[PDB]
RNA sequence: GUGGGAGAGGGUGGUGGAAUUCCCGGAGUAGCGGUGAAAUGCGCAGAUACCGGGAGGAACGCCGAUGGCGAAGGCAGCCACCUGGUCCACCCGUGACGCUGAGGCGCGAAAGCGUGGGGAGCAAACCGGAUUAGAUACCCGGGUAGUCCACGCCCUAAACG
RNA sequence: CCGAGGGUAGGGCCCGUGACUGGGGCGAAGUCGUAACAAGGUAGCUGUACCGGAAGGUGCGGCUGGACACC
RNA sequence: CGCGGGGUGGAGCAGCCUGGUAGCUCGUCGGGCUCAUAACCCGAAGGUCGUCGGUUCAAAUCCGGCCCCCGCAACCA
RNA sequence: CGGGGGGAACCUGGGGAACUGAAACAUCUCAGUACCCAGAGGAGAGGAAAGAGAAAUCGACUCCCUGAGUAGCGGCGAGCG
RNA sequence: GUGGUUCGUGGAGCCAUGGGGGAAUCUGGGCGGACCACCGCCUAAGGCUAAGUACUCCGGGUGACCGAUAGCGCACCAGUA
RNA sequence: CGAGCUAGCCCUGGCCAGGGUGAAGCUGGGGUGAGACCCAGUGGAGGCCCGAACCGGUGGGGGAUGCAAACCCCUCGGAUG
RNA sequence: CGAAUGCCGGCAUGAGUAACGAUAAAGAGGGUGAGAAUCCCUCUCGCCGUAAGCCCAAGGGUUCCUACGCAAUGGUCGUCAGCGUAGGGUUAGGCGGGACCUAAGGUGAAGCCGAAAGGCGUAGCCGAAGGGCAGCCGGUUAAUAUUCCGGCCCUUCCCGCAGGUGCGAUGGGGGGACGCUCUAGGCUAGGGGGACCGGAGCCAUGGACGAGCCCGGCCAGAAGCGCAGGGUGGGAGGUAGGCAAAUCCGCCUCCCAACAAGCUCUGCGUGGUGGGGAAGCCCGUACGGGUGACAACCCCCCGAAGCCAGGGAGCCAAGAAAAGCCUCUAAGCACAACCUGCGGGAACCCGUACCGCAAACCGACACAGGUGGGCGGGUGCAAGAGCACUCAGGCGCGCGGGAGAACCCUCGCCAAGGAACUCUGCAAGUUGGCCCCGUAACUUCGGGAGAAGGGGUGCUCCCUGGGGUGAUGAGCCCCGGGGAGCCGCAGUGAACAGGCUCUGGCGACUGUUUACCAAAAACACAGCUCUCUGCGAACUCGUAAGAGGAGGUAUAGGGAGCGACGCUUGCCCGGUGCCGGAAGGUCAAGGGGAGGGGUGCAAGCCCCGAACCGAAGCCCCGGUGAACGGCGGCCGUAACUAUAACGGUCCUAAGGUAGCGAAAUUCCUUGUCGGGUAAGUUCCGACCUGCACGAAAAGCGUAACGACCGGAGCGCUGUCUCGGCGAGGGACCCGGUGAAAUUGAACUGGCCGUGAAGAUGCGGCCUACCCGUGGCAGGACGAAAAGACCCCGUGGAGCUUUACUGCAGC
RNA sequence: UCGAUGUCGGCUCGUCGCAUCCUGGGGCUGAAGAAGGUCCCAAGGGUUGGGCUGUUCGCCCAUUAAAGCGGCACGCGAGCU
């Protein structure tokens, strides 16, 4: 549970870091098991389609596994819980008795030292993982398909969980962590636990330059800047919002939802987070 | 101060060169301009 | 010491049913609520009353006492674990090892505070209805902190026998 | 050398004093309401929180120094 | 100087727009309930409508002048 | 066996402006212009009537003259034709 | 739904076609300016086709064309310095 | 036609004299029922300090047909981010 | 052609005027020559020395070297040159690139998309200042040299012979292979000292023949060894993974090593050997050649940021790829092939001169500007790349000579006074390094702090402590301690090196910005809140394909406000926006065909067309304030007066709460009172009558921070009373070179009038010989810019919206 | 005067008018003296330093014989700010 400073300088005061000691490995990571990657916020175009990104440290890709069923019933061991820079959570290394390597996102209270299977087969244990359909309702869950053997796309965000709250048909339901209802297939592999590194929100960046070190950018307000630029503009001794609130790009930002309306995949939603 | 003449022999090749020129039909009609005109060089000269 | 006892004593983890609220489904119609009487509110966009389903949070009816336990604050569904105090019996050990206690340390209802969660019912503040001379109240309809949980503070009380 | 003392500098404490400001005491017959004393007309008091011209109200918990009809 | 709304029983408001009649709350006065006062009940009274012209048959009402009232504007310099 | 790329202008096809004019400006004009693209050649396009359009008439296409600034079209404006 | 024509939605036919529907083979089908009848014209959904036409890098001939501030930007080692 | 200037990002390299301050941690002693803690040492943190290179451009003077189409002198900001 | 600030060209005026481009600086002797301040040589003097010296990369493109030249180019001169003419000059298997690798990106069989042109895209290919790879020290030329020569090493191909082995790749595996800060041990680079080794010579001017003075005391070097390091377990069994196959790698188990013990690689050292090798003196050099010599060739110390190197720790932001290389097997081949050693042979292309912090590059210039990497010695000052002087090396900045006015610039100093100067201490000055003493409010406990304020500071002799390296010894080097003394105005003796305090505003803070008039209180910022987004996410770019988002998944991502932290952020949902609403109303195409029309003999063809069903949207119903926003008026009242806790009445969606308030906001206004001052429109503290504060366009505070802006004191001053003198660079004079804007023409005076209303030019009068030089700016409505303000134009453009009308989007 | 007549204040340098602030000279006085009042003559000379504000102006402090008012493109930016 976060690390913090006595106040040498300022912005040491307030700046908090992560503990660390959940971390068994560091420094490698299993080399055979990651590339590299780059973007700049800019896409094939060289045009920024996303604002205010770039700089920020240097980071090794490491590959992970959202499908655990390609190896059902294989146990596997887990030597180690290292630091993956991609990712909210940390990494669980574990060596298959295959003698496969794979890495995956760590459950909150994987030992290092335990076993772990995936398949219909498997225990009912943190780190395992199933289709939905054999986990007991009430099962809290990370992990999961939104669609069978496509691969794992709900719930892998520190601390992040899901839910069974019952089952329906060839469909379970399950409460997801924005709070929305849904409908997942039953054959959708889930891993049993909820994903841990839960104290990820309590990090307070705390100066200016540890925002920059993610590689966010500088966020330069509609409220201070011309009319040619933003709906918020000039005029100036500031000004209120002047208008409905808007984004650079016109459409409003307090209240209008996005959502498309005629998705298929609205009839298999019960809820609301979005 | 420092000015807008930073010379550098491959920046000018990569750019203005022939084969540059060649690759676009914006610039297959410079060249084709710059031939009809008479041109001597119809393209940057670099060593 | 030995052997035995009663008990909501404290901590951790689980777990059960009643009820309230909301959501879905069915059925069904012209009211329902609420009061001193009303009004605000809710209701033909199908309410209330009825059955079926699901979600969730809080508190534990009868037993219950005019009872029990703890130093106090305090402690009440059920189960397990860890753990305190204390009474009895037998006369077995030590041999005055006692009492009290300025300071110190620790505990300490409710409210309140900090960072997370959780949020059904309740409900300061707030809003509306009514009463009144007026009502920044009492009554009624709404209702956010809070109430609950983890950690951390605060250290008050008709903390009373 | 030490040395009364003078000088320059920076602190401590104590008295007096100050536009204004806070509440307090006192003052034969001022204005506003009725909080308490009798179930005081909402039992009261209470720690704490919020609110309100004012006494006070309400929440939560607490104390009694409060309780012959009747369902 | 400028534009806009205004001035009505003691107070505060309607009525004027669209001519004919002046209305609502409080206050005031008379009576009542009460030991008494207020509350409350029953009754009354009070106004020429800023002022001076003008229009009409008739003017708070429509038009003009002056007096005041509130508001707005007074920029480039 | 053929293609590719180049050619002053000219030609056909795919796309296609604005200034301007309307004494402001939207329809309208400029204008299917400028320009970009593809193709063709020494030419290119067109071409042998499911045509004209009132005469029981003319007969493929293209180019000039005329018909004619006529029929018309038109914020029935400017103007187009 | 549009484009073309003089046709700017107009009585708007004709020619073309992006969408929907969707025939017949001579007694069949298209047109003559919405539509209807009559009367005429013509035979769509395959293709080719000289010449009369356009142009001028190039060669020639000619000038009430210039004569070095003209005439091409260049009379000259100019699309150069 | 331009990102050989200037702006941001991407890939891959390089640069930052010297001094100063002394965070966590570790160790040891004290402390206690076990702690929190305390002190000493070690340690070497930091958009920390001073200040060159480098990067700036605060104030003033000079320059003003300039050395210069933004320069010069003095001073001044940052200087492991 | 006379006018167009016309066009092209020529030539004037300013005018022998301003300048002649860093204030590092010159003097003489000799030489050459038609000609010399300016070329060559010597001597003296000055300037650079973390450079203004030397090397590399860009870029430049013969500028290089030499002979002959001086018309132009050179800011003067030129006999010189980077200039003209000519001739010469650049040498590589090992240095750099390429017959290697891959990075971003580019390109692109497959594929996808797009009216056309074209856009995309896996693999592949291309792409380097990164990975990989074999050369070090001398000598030589006028001019190239890791290139040629000398010497000692080395690499890859081809072929052969010997030995060895299941050989074999583009396929599997390993490796390559990685951050930042701190950093150990050993070395090397470099450097200082030496009484020791080698060396021409020197005794000056009072002294010194000296353990004097001055110069030098190295460099490369295979094998072997030695020291310091890097890397690295061995064997068996099992095996289902590493898209086939492995004997390899992964995983499980068993067995010995824990250690560099071996094996292995690299650094230094030493190494057969090769080579350098000063002062000074003679000569002769754009330059360097003999001797010194047969040179010496050694000890000590200092010591990297470099090396061993994938070293070590710590920390979080979590730190390229591919080949080379090794291994493993597959076909295929086992005659082959590969492996090790030796041997012969073969080893291509392009760069190579010269400039390179600049007179050769970018700046029109031989321009005080800009330009990346490496070396960058000595001493002294705490250290240091700082500063002063100085080595090697390089330079005196391509107009000079005089004079010694005003004035200007840069600099020095001043009686008494000390901010009186002024918008303002602007500017200058004070302060200044190190050591020691000491140090307040306040505080988020770090700070505030270099707070403030002080004391010390040199040289000499005496005694003494610990460290490093040697040995636990001297010597060398480092850090000190105590005592007695000497000198001056003064010891950080020159140079580099904070003035301080009180107190308000605003922004928390470090940061960022208007290149070139604003560095700020603006932007950014951690952090808070709202909102959207279930993932083929929302959102963005694109016609599309595709991409970013993100190889992310609600502890995430997008949008928007607010802007550390503290304490807080009230009321209003009427309008607007959004959100919810399965009824209702309306609503387009379409469906429907009541009825009506055209025409036909007619069958028919054809054209209308009411009911009714029929989306979104709008209306309607609610909600919603860290959504756009908004948060009253009049009148009365208390036993002095005043004032109004209280009441009355109109309107509202609701009437501004807490805080704060003459404010970065207050008009009246220099409000009133207090404070500070002899005196205070500012400043601070109050009051509240807030024109016209007020709670995330956030309210009130807040330690710390600030080249922000305001107020006050101490200190100190030429800021001032109030000026004076002095220095240098201009200005002036002489010789050389010689511009510019401007310019209707000029024979160009004052006053009072006049005049288109401000006259050298008209009237009257006055004054006035001709022509310059140095000076000052009152005038020529002086120069410059076809006024930016203002208006006009049915002129433009950027911006906004409930202007109009479209369009994209949904 | 818009093909440019730079705008407040300050500083510097002045010069002029007199409707005189002082000094000289006078008349009247409700002028005893001294000291004032008020008007007349008179432009020779003189007319302070400082606090506040950008200020002109004004208020204020300390003095003075006095602490004058105007003009000169609200004199003066090819003179400075
Ligand atoms: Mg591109
Ligand atoms: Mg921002
Ligand atoms: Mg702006
Ligand atoms: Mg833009
Ligand atoms: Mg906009
Ligand atoms: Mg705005
Ligand atoms: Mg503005
Ligand atoms: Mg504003
Ligand atoms: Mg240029
Ligand atoms: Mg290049
Ligand atoms: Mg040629
Ligand atoms: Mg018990
Ligand atoms: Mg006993
Ligand atoms: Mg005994
Ligand atoms: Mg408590
Ligand atoms: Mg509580
Ligand atoms: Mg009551
Ligand atoms: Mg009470
Ligand atoms: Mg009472
Ligand atoms: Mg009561
Ligand atoms: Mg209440
Ligand atoms: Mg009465
Ligand atoms: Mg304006
Ligand atoms: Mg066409
Ligand atoms: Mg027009
Ligand atoms: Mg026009
Ligand atoms: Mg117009
Ligand atoms: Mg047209
Ligand atoms: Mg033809
Ligand atoms: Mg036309
Ligand atoms: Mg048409
Ligand atoms: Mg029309
Ligand atoms: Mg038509
Ligand atoms: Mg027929
Ligand atoms: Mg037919
Ligand atoms: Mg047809
Ligand atoms: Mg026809
Ligand atoms: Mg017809
Ligand atoms: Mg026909
Ligand atoms: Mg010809
Ligand atoms: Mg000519
Ligand atoms: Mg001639
Ligand atoms: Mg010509
Ligand atoms: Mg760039
Ligand atoms: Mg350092
Ligand atoms: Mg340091
Ligand atoms: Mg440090
Ligand atoms: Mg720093
Ligand atoms: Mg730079
Ligand atoms: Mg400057
Ligand atoms: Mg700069
Ligand atoms: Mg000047
Ligand atoms: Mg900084
Ligand atoms: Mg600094
Ligand atoms: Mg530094
Ligand atoms: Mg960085
Ligand atoms: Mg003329
Ligand atoms: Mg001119
Ligand atoms: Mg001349
Ligand atoms: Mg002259
Ligand atoms: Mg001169
Ligand atoms: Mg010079
Ligand atoms: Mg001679
Ligand atoms: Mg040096
Ligand atoms: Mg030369
Ligand atoms: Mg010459
Ligand atoms: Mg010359
Ligand atoms: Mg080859
Ligand atoms: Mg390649
Ligand atoms: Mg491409
Ligand atoms: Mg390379
Ligand atoms: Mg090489
Ligand atoms: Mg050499
Ligand atoms: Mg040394
Ligand atoms: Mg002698
Ligand atoms: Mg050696
Ligand atoms: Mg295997
Ligand atoms: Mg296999
Ligand atoms: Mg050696
Ligand atoms: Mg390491
Ligand atoms: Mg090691
Ligand atoms: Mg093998
Ligand atoms: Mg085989
Ligand atoms: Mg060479
Ligand atoms: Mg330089
Ligand atoms: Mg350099
Ligand atoms: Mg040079
Ligand atoms: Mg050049
Ligand atoms: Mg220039
Ligand atoms: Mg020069
Ligand atoms: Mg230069
Ligand atoms: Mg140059
Ligand atoms: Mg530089
Ligand atoms: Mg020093
Ligand atoms: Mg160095
Ligand atoms: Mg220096
Ligand atoms: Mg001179
Ligand atoms: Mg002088
Ligand atoms: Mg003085
Ligand atoms: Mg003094
Ligand atoms: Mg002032
Ligand atoms: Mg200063
Ligand atoms: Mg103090
Ligand atoms: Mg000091
Ligand atoms: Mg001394
Ligand atoms: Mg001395
Ligand atoms: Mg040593
Ligand atoms: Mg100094
Ligand atoms: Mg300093
Ligand atoms: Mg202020
Ligand atoms: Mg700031
Ligand atoms: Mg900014
Ligand atoms: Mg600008
Ligand atoms: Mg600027
Ligand atoms: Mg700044
Ligand atoms: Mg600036
Ligand atoms: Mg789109
Ligand atoms: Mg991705
Ligand atoms: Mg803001
Ligand atoms: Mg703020
Ligand atoms: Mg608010
Ligand atoms: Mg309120
Ligand atoms: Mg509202
Ligand atoms: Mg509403
Ligand atoms: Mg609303
Ligand atoms: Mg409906
Ligand atoms: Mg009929
Ligand atoms: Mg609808
Ligand atoms: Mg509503
Ligand atoms: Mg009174
Ligand atoms: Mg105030
Ligand atoms: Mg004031
Ligand atoms: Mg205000
Ligand atoms: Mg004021
Ligand atoms: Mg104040
Ligand atoms: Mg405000
Ligand atoms: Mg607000
Ligand atoms: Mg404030
Ligand atoms: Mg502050
Ligand atoms: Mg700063
Ligand atoms: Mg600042
Ligand atoms: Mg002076
Ligand atoms: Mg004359
Ligand atoms: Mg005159
Ligand atoms: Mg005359
Ligand atoms: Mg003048
Ligand atoms: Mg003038
Ligand atoms: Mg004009
Ligand atoms: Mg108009
Ligand atoms: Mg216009
Ligand atoms: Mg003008
Ligand atoms: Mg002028
Ligand atoms: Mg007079
Ligand atoms: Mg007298
Ligand atoms: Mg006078
Ligand atoms: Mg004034
Ligand atoms: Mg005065
Ligand atoms: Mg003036
Ligand atoms: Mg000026
Ligand atoms: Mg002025
Ligand atoms: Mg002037």
């Amino acid at each position: 549970a976060v690390k913090k400073f006595k106040p040498y300088t300022p912005s040491r005061r307030f700046m908090t870091v992560a503990d660390f000691s959940e971390i068994t490995k560091t420094e490698p990571e299993k080399s055979l098991v990651k590339p590299l990657k780059k973007t700049g916020g800019r896409n094939n175009q060289g045009r920024i389609t996303v604002r205010f990104r770039g700089g920020g440290h240097k980071r090794l890709y490491r590959i992970i596994d959202f499908k655990r069923w390609d190896k059902v019933g294989i146990p596997a061991k887990v030597a180690a819980i290292e630091y993956d820079p991609n990712r909210s959570a940390r990494i669980a290394l574990l060596h298959y008795v295959d003698g496969e390597k794979r890495y995956i996102i760590a459950p909150d209270g994987l030992q290092v030292g335990q076993q772990v299977v995936a398949g219909p087969d498997a225990p009912i244990q943190v780190g395992n993982a199933l289709p939905l359909r054999f986990i007991p309702v009430g099962t809290v869950v990370h992990a999961v398909e939104l669609e069978p053997k496509k691969g794992a796309k709900l719930a892998r965000a520190a601390g992040t969980s899901a839910q069974i709250q019952g089952r329906e048909g060839d469909y379970v339901i399950l409460r997801l962590p924005s709070g929305e209802l849904r409908k997942v297939h039953g054959e959708c592999y889930a891993t049993v636990g909820a994903v841990g590194n839960a104290d990820h929100k309590n990090i307070v960046l705390g100066k200016a330059g540890r925002s920059r070190w993610l590689g966010r950018r500088p966020h330069v307000r509609g409220a201070a800047m011309n009319p040619v630029d933003h709906p918020h503009g000039g005029g100036e001794g500031r000004a209120p919002r002047g208008r409905p609130p808007a984004s650079p790009w016109g459409w409003q930002t307090k209240g209008l939802k996005t959502r498309k309306r005629r998705k298929p995949s609205s009839r298999f939603i019960i809820a609301r987070r979005k | 101060m420092k000015r807008t003449w930073q010379p550098n022999r491959r920046k000018r090749a990569k750019t203005h060169g022939f084969r540059a020129r060649m690759r676009t039909p914006g610039g297959r009609k410079v060249l084709k301009r710059r031939r009809q005109k008479g041109r001597w060089r119809l393209t940057p000269a670099v060593r």
